[PDB]
């Protein structure tokens, strides 16, 4: 029944920053640590993301890992860095530079220690535990060097739990490391297997989103972690809260998983749209769907038409029929019935919760398990055999001793997903 | 006389819900069990409160909780508001397996102190769906030990039948072929509805294009209460439960009579027209009314069964079997002359206040076994197929130790009873 | 003893809403159903609603919403009231097959429906126009399922005649001769009447010149209860629908009464004159009532059919048509001594509240097979031909699939039509 | 059911900014989009051309198409440029100069992607389409260059449903572009065979018949515009209102084209004169008629006595008797008998409506197809010829790749339209 968020590397700790705020947002919790709500709801199943220490205070069940204090001071002077206890703020002092031997294999890997005695901790704290999820990116040093090493460890202690992460991937445009392809590539090298399950979101695609439907022109990384946010808090609250479908993060996660090793998932969101067109909307179950199943409402730069569809979970918030969604969903599986695969019949899930997120009526996530996904792959292993060949920065790399081997083998392994996306896509 | 109900998952709980308010407007029972005037389903305390006889069920905290926090939490009594922590992701191997398999001792106990709150154990009927891991898991894991204790009981069982268009559950078709498996086999009867069909039925007979679940269950609980309320009470045919059995099982095997109900009918379609029993049981054979999608008409007929509710006189009954023999369209397989059972409660229809259905003044429910059923298993076969040739999702179920001979097997099972159908339908 | 009455497309809708609302003026019908005191057209419900057995098919949803907003919408059961979404466009290739064949399964259902309510089916009728996309073409696709279903039925048609002047649909010829060819054979008899016709009795005999079709169709409905109410209702010569059809049509094809309906007169004219039984038939002869733009005096007499209301004696009567057969210049074939149904009804003839006509005391319905309605097919072989030659609008046909040969071959079969009535024209 | 109206070129969304503005008018629909009327059938049957968003706002159901934003600004800025959503501008950057290939060969073919795009969302929205309505010019780079192929596209995807437009017609006198009856052949080789129906309306005649009947002496086009959108708005509220008689497009389609390729219409429309006679008229369904047989009221640079007329449709709105309607009908037919064509028996075809438009007690729409059409496109031809032996701006257009052969075709197809009306005409 409870989870343990670990956030990681600057990407992940202000991501987490977003996150936790909506989650008190949703429990009515403020930003100094009391409860101060008003729904029955708001503190019944608080259980999985909070604590209540003695006086009525909540604490947020994860842990804020860097290898720089000053990330961490400016997650802690804000708002609900105030209800993060001190104890689970785990930090060296020299960065990691973004650099994945340092993270994982060697400095980086000195503080894991002490993180993952904190885990511990408050895996002892919670009554039961359903799983953890981390928050991260895939070509960073501590998001995914450091990062990763930890959910070796962590799944090694509880085969038994979920283990997810939500992770940044590389953007075709913007990429800041130089070597971004080279720690992705290692990150899937050690993720992929060490994982039940990861998402991957693009920047590049949510600033697309945000000016494209929301007609943004201001964002930062602030706003595009809110959208983040909602569909990471989408998932978790229905199965926090009643609802009428299946609120199982693991069922979700058997649903969602037709192979061992294809996990990775293209999230998306409905509604989201602006304000002017607010005027001009209507709120239907297919009006969500139409939002969901576009791709331009994805959050991750691939094109689910242009590869197969394996798997499809819908999951709503607010009250819909029974009905509706059913329909909906059944046409929607009709109408694209070219990007389904299959051999699997009814491919399209569906989970309903019955709580609307805060200032809406209704709400939807989508997630997918598409092939297109092995576009993604691609890139990063092209650039990266490039890279390889040329040793760009290996000798830092090298230098913290990363043997090439190793990589030569995570290179195997990033075509090889792609080869068994190729093997189910037909 | 008594008979136990167990609620199992969300649906059969959600179901159960709806039931129960139910029997407590059949009654005039207070939220606190407070009633001022039917014993077979509940138990009398000094207070003059009932306790309805049943377990709910429910692996996750919430739905129950939900129970817990309605009118009805004070009817209910705590110990029959079961619930675990963990899920079964709609996965007979944790449902049936891993997961429940801890917590139904604990069930099976508190089903037994009622057992023995019991004189005379008549039954018991469970309520769930084919597809989830609660709703079909743990049920059959249920199934087969109450099947052990309670041997000669009664074991209906209801159930939600997949919808073929629409379906939350990616591995429905593995979570329902596995329990075909075992359910066949231990259980005596399990009926299903379609909430598909449902909802084209409330569309074109309620007139309601925006229907949720829990009108939904009034309309099943409408079907529920003909034969578990009226039955227990007074009529010309005073039908029981054991005799449900006796009147619809022909075969060994399992059998799976659909539901149809007729009247279901706006208020404003109410006006204006004048229902018989003959005009009700007209439409009782229509395919309009079919509560699960699959065409009457395709198929041959086993059994039929009606339940008369309120202004029925014997009478018409006749008249209306008549027509429904002879006029109608409805072939049947050779082995069975017509005897279709007729229940005739003087107890009137209720309606859900509240509700959509229209104030009668007679109703009548219909049972069928038709070969029509094959298809629906067809169509299991193939999403079955489709997702084990290619082994999706097949790692949910090997981790919790299922095996892939046992999932073959399962398959050939329902190969078999389709085969069977294809059997009575050869007419001899 | 029961009948249906159909209307489709606008115009049998229309004439249909003023044929209703007369039977609610015939019994004191309230809107809402409620009737203080005619079963033969009504269904009863319990709370002494009576609906009216009819069957409303419109594919534009707009005219069957002015029912469903009128008065007459709590009369009218929603089932009863069926719409599509699209039109027909005046265009039989779409009415009959394309758009129309959609939904009349449905619509024939609700229709069986309603044969199941009746207990005596005598009959029914359709009424509907001759050159409408819906009111020709749906309409002869009804007929071809219910000549089947009900093929022992009335089947009496009733149709707006195309007015040789004026017609707001360019193909019409195109459809009406389409409809020659499949409603020909499949109805047993179609009446019709002349728009323009009745404006020249409007504007004479009721000194209206401002007609509008909610004018016309009052006077239609009067001619209509002459043969519907009136002929449920007591009298001396109580004559049925069959006994119409077996009484007014002659030969297996088809035939075509046309209808003639004298007093319609003024209140002003009502006054300071006296209609007797013999003068209101004398009336009934004169081209000048003649319903449809044809003239009497032209062809011969086949059939003829006199039906009285209020205070007519058979005695005068008698002597009426001593005069007619002797006095006139009626022509009539051969074939036919002058057995001219009577039908006398002592049930008076009734008035519209707020109408053109004067309250009377007595009236007299005639129905008459002609010989010069051969005329009516030669304008429209010429409106055809003209079309055809040039193939004008022909690809709005043949884009529904529409075949020219058959186009062709209706034409055929109407010269056939004009053919057989040359042969009775032969004297023998 | 329900209808999609797309705007193109300058001379388009002025129009169609009458256009609009009116079908509201009919309604009770404010400029700012929500609903303020007061008439049960104002809302019944809003759907053909309002999509209901929430809040009780009404969205037109049109999409907005230019290559220079000022306009669509412009457009934007007034009332009822606010009622439109965002999302129904569709305009690109750099005009189109009035060039036919760029519009539809070139430039503006690349905005038709997205327009199209915006069109499926809206097919979709829709329950059931009775068809697409589009305002344009013919002699124009947007409105007939880009517009066509847009059409092609659209009846491409849209076969069955019914595909017209409204477009200006090269008046004699006033030409803009010195190529405009090259913009205009070329429209008639493509929308022709890619069309049901097109209307034919002249800024000259209609110049005249606001000074001729109407007496006025400064409108503007916004003025003519009106007019034009009378008799658009005539067509369609019929169908959409409670009548007596048939009314239905595509029944007015049926009995309007004889033949595949014929299909021009000259609108006309009455009562339509000044105030000061007003005093003086008589409203009657004669009066209409006369108003409506004489070519003056005609918004087309025809004249139907000249030619033949092959079928003429009546539209009538408000409380008249059928049996006048049908006397004055065939009065008419019997006294011009002398100009229709005597293969079709009975061809003037009538429809009728009670809904009178606002502030009138009774009105009418004449549309009819006539031989007479035929001579504008033998003045556009003859012009086009001259042109086309000089290649004048030709340069324009095979610089940006238009083939003179595609031209010559063109012109073929322009001379069998003549042919077919001397076929016809007999
Ligand atoms: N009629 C009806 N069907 C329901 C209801 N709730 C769920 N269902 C159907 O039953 C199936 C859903 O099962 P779930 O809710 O996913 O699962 P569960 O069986 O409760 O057990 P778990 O998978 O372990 O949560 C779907 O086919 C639903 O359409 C309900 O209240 N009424
Ligand atoms: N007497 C009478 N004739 C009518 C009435 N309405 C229409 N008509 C006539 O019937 C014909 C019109 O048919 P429409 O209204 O065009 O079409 P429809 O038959 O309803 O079916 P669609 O073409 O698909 O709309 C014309 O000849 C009219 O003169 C009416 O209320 N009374
Ligand atoms: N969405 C998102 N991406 C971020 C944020 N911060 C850094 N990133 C992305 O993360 C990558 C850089 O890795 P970084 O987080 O600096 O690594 P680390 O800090 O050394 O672990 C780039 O692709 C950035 O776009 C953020 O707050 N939100
Ligand atoms: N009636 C009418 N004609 C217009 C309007 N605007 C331009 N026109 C006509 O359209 C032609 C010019 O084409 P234009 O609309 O500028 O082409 P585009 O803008 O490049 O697509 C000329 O014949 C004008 O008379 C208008 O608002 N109303
Ligand atoms: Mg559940
Ligand atoms: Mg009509």
């Amino acid at each position: 029944r409870e989870i343990v968020h670990i956030q990681a590397g600057q990407c992940g700790n202000q991501i987490g920053a977003k996150f936790w705020e909506v989650i008190s947002d949703e429990h009515g919790i403020d930003p100094t640590g009391s409860y101060h709500g008003d729904s029955d709801l708001q503190l019944e199943r608080i259980n999985v993301y909070y604590n209540e220490a003695a006086g009525n205070k909540y604490v947020p069940r994860a842990i804020l890992v860097d290898l720089e204090p000053g990330t961490m001071d400016s997650v802690r002077s804000g708002p609900f860095g105030q209800i993060f206890r001190p104890d689970n703020f785990v930090f060296g002092q020299s960065g990691a530079g973004n650099n994945w031997a340092k993270g994982h294999y060697t400095e980086g890997a000195e503080l894991v220690d002490s993180v993952l005695d904190v885990v511990r901790k408050e895996s002892e704290s919670c009554d039961c535990l359903q799983g953890f999820q981390l928050t991260h990116s895939l070509g960073g040093g501590t998001g995914s060097g450091m990062g990763t090493l930890l959910i070796s460890k962590i799944r090694e202690e509880y085969p038994d739990r979920i283990m997810n992460t939500f992770s940044v991937v590389p953007s075709p445009k913007v990429s800041d490391t130089v070597v971004e392809p080279y720690n992705a590539t290692l990150s899937v090298h050690q993720l992929v297997e060490n994982t039940d399950e990861t998402y991957c979101i693009d920047n590049e695609a949510l600033y697309d989103i945000c000016f494209r439907t929301l007609k943004l022109t201001t964002p930062t990384y602030g706003d595009l972690n809110h959208l983040v946010s909602a569909t990471m808090s989408g998932v978790t609250t229905c199965l926090r809260f009643p609802g009428q479908l299946n609120a199982d993060l693991r069922k979700l996660a058997v649903n969602m998983v037709p192979f061992p090793r294809l996990h990775f998932f293209m999230p998306g969101f409905a509604p989201l749209t602006s304000r002017g067109s607010q005027q001009y909307r209507a709120l239907t179950v297919p009006e969500l769907t139409q939002q969901m199943f576009d791709a331009k409402n994805m959050m991750a730069a691939c094109d689910p038409r242009h590869g197969r569809y394996l798997t499809v979970a819908a999951v709503f918030r607010g009250r819909m029929s029974m009905k509706e969604v059913d329909e909906q969903m059944l046409n929607v599986q009709n109408k694209n019935s070219s990007y389904f695969v299959e051999w699997i019949p009814n491919n399209v899930k569906t989970a309903v919760c019955d709580i609307p997120p805060r200032g809406l009526k209704m709400s939807a996530t989508f997630i997918g398990n598409s092939t297109a996904i092995q576009e993604l792959f691609k890139r990063i292993s092209e650039q990266f055999t490039a890279m390889f060949r040329r040793k760009a920065f290996l000798h830092w790399y090298t230098g913290e001793g990363m043997d090439e081997m190793e990589f030569t083998e995570a290179e195997s392994n990033m075509n090889d997903l792609v080869s068994e996306y190729q093997q189910y896509q037909d | 006389r008594e008979c136990i109900s167990i609620h199992v998952g969300q649906a059969g709980v959600q179901i159960g819900n709806a039931c129960w308010e139910l029997y407590c407007l059949e009654h005039g029972i207070q939220p606190d069990g407070q009633m001022p005037s039917f014993n077979t389903f509940f138990s009398e305390t000094g207070a003059g409160k009932h306790v309805p006889r049943a377990v709910f069920v429910d692996l996750e905290p919430t739905v129950i909780d939900e129970v817990r926090t309605g009118t009805y939490r004070q009817l209910f009594h705590p110990e029959q508001l079961i619930t675990g922590k963990e899920d079964a992701a709609n996965n007979y191997a944790r449902g049936h397996y891993t997961i429940g398999k801890e917590i139904i001792d604990l069930v099976l106990d508190r089903i037994r102190k009622l057992a023995d709150q019991c004189t005379g154990l008549q039954g018991f009927s469970v309520f769930h769906s084919f597809g989830g891991g609660t709703g079909s898991g743990f049920t059959s894991l249920l199934m087969e030990r109450l099947s052990v204790d309670y041997g000669k009981k009664s074991k209906l069982e209801f159930s939600i039948y997949p919808a073929p268009q629409v379906s939350t559950a990616v591995v429905e078709p593995y979570n329902s072929i596995l329990t075909t498996h075992t359910t066949l086999e231990h259980s005596d009867c399990a009926f299903m509805v379609d909430n598909e069909a449902i909802y084209d039925i409330c569309r074109r007979n309620l007139d309601i294009e925006r229907p949720t679940y829990t009108n939904l269950n009034r309309l099943i609980g409408q079907i529920v209460s003909s034969i578990t309320a009226s039955l227990r009470f007074d009529g010309a045919l005073n039908v029981d439960l054991t005799e449900f059995q006796t009147n619809l099982v022909p075969y060994p095997r399992g059998h799976f009579p659909l539901a149809t109900y007729a009247p279901v009918i706006s208020a404003e379609k109410a006006y204006h027209e004048q229902l018989s029993v003959a005009e009700i049981t007209n439409a009782c054979f229509e395919p309009a009314n079919q509560m699960v999608k699959c065409d009457p008409r395709h198929g041959k007929y086993m059994a039929c069964c009606l339940l008369y509710r309120g202004d029925v006189v014997p009478k018409d009954v006749n008249a209306a079997i008549a027509t429904i023999k002879t006029k109608r369209t409805i072939q049947f397989v050779d082995w069975c002359p017509t005897g279709f059972k007729v229940g005739i409660n003087y107890e009137p229809p209720t309606v859900v206040p509240g509700g959509d259905l229209a104030k009668v003044q007679r109703a009548v429910c219909m049972l069928s076994n038709t070969t029509a059923i094959a298809e629906a298993w067809a169509r299991l076969d193939h999403k079955f197929d489709l997702m084990y040739a290619k082994r999706a999702f097949v790692h949910w179920y090997v981790g919790e130790g299922m095996e892939e001979g046992e999932f073959s097997e399962a398959r050939e099972d329902m190969a078999a009873l389709e085969k069977d159908y294809e059997e009575v339908g050869v007419d001899s």
